[PDB]
């Protein structure tokens, strides 16, 4: 029952690769980013279609081009914090109430593909990088708690990754066409986490040494034959997509095979359906989910929007829903649910943004 | 592969 009922485009007519509403809110109206461009935007969803514009960081370097963002909460606070990164490589934590930077990590040897912050460490945040690995820092006390990568890392740019439900494990994918594991629940892991808090640059002479994790848990590149661009975790479940217009959910191993028995060395995977759609060559487009994980969203190259119906017994049972309007006919790189499932909202090459209500 | 159409 989603109908279209506003749109509008920045006036930078630069591509938008970006958008994420605010879930970490009280609940104060419904707010979201979008990046594009050198700058991030928020707006405020509002009656009768309207999207209220509000205030916009623009970043100093022209060249810089900010790719991705995510929320979390400031645990000082209580109030929303926003990371933005993109082709400088610059992790920039912004202050979404007033958009002032309030502090910014540097360290990727390229530019930064897609951030997530952690499902229930609200300051543990995951960077993946042009530079072939990912990084997971605590921006409480600003440290890089692990590196992930090396040999046995990706051997080409990191594209996407995504914290399974408990925050136990990552599941990341790029350009190498892999898919790979990482357990964060280790023993060493949650340690190092535990450390990662303790450390206070102005009470001792130590840096703060991180993790140098090069050895994923499980790898498998027998899922997709290209780029692969986006991926999330469906219980112990992956849904993954890349550039050949289908998106597939898979686990490691055989279909009995528990996710947490898996060993480095498991040869094998098994496909438990797969969603076709069309017109979605290009890489770096990404599919979105809504709280619950009962809807997935993914957006065209032509300005087509897929919605699929989890809410059934099998993953190939999916139920789909297809939305388009007339005047929407640039590619659409990234999709974003309201935390109240009411509101989709879609960001387009052309810098446009289309306003879906249920 | 092309990021863009």
């Amino acid at each position: 029952s989603f109908k279209c009922v506003n749109s509008l485009k920045e006036d930078h007519n630069q591509p938008l690769f970006g958008v994420q509403f605010n879930w970490h809110s009280k609940e104060d109206p419904l707010v979201f980013a979008t990046v594009g461009s050198n700058r991030v935007t928020l707006y405020e969803c509002h009656s009768q279609g309207e999207i209220r514009l509000l205030q916009s960081y623009v970043d100093a370097d022209a060249d810089e081009n900010f790719y991705t963002c995510a929320w979390t909460y400031d645990s000082n606070t209580s109030h929303p914090l926003l990371a933005v990164a993109g082709s400088r490589g610059i992790i920039r934590i912004i202050n979404p109430i007033t958009m002032q930077c309030i502090k910014h990590y540097v360290g990727h040897g390229n530019a930064i593909n897609e951030l997530k912050f952690h499902p229930r460490d609200p300051n543990l945040l995951l960077s993946v990088s042009k530079d072939h690995a990912l990084r997971l820092w605590n921006i409480q006390t600003d440290t890089l708690v692990a590196i992930f990568g090396g040999v046995e890392g990706h051997r080409d740019e990191v594209l996407s990754a995504d914290y399974d439900l408990l925050g136990e494990k990552i599941m990341s994918c790029g350009m190498d066409h892999s898919l790979k594991l990482w357990r964060i629940n280790s023993k060493r892991m949650m340690n190092a986490i535990k450390e990662s808090y303790d450390y206070n640059p102005n009470k001792t002479n130590r840096p703060f040494i991180s993790q140098k994790i090069h050895f994923p848990d499980f790898s498998t590149r027998d899922i997709h034959r290209n780029y692969v661009d986006c991926v999330r975790w469906l219980g112990d479940l992956i849904l993954s997509k890349s550039c050949e217009n289908a998106i597939v959910c898979w686990k490691p191993g055989k279909m009995e095979d528990d996710i947490d028995k898996i060993k480095p060395s498991e040869s094998n995977v098994t496909i438990l359906g797969r969603f076709d759609y069309s017109q979605c060559d290009i890489w770096y487009m990404r599919f979105s989910m809504d709280f619950w994980q009962k809807m997935l969203a993914l957006g065209n190259q032509v300005g087509k929007l897929y919605v699929w119906d989890l809410e059934v017994e099998d993953p190939h049972k999916a139920k789909c829903t297809t939305l388009t309007h007339h005047k929407c006919g640039a590619a659409i790189r990234q999709t974003s649910f309201s935390r109240d499932s009411s509101i989709l909202i879609a960001v387009c090459d052309d810098a446009s943004i289309w306003r879906w209500d249920r | 592969l092309k990021k863009f159409p």
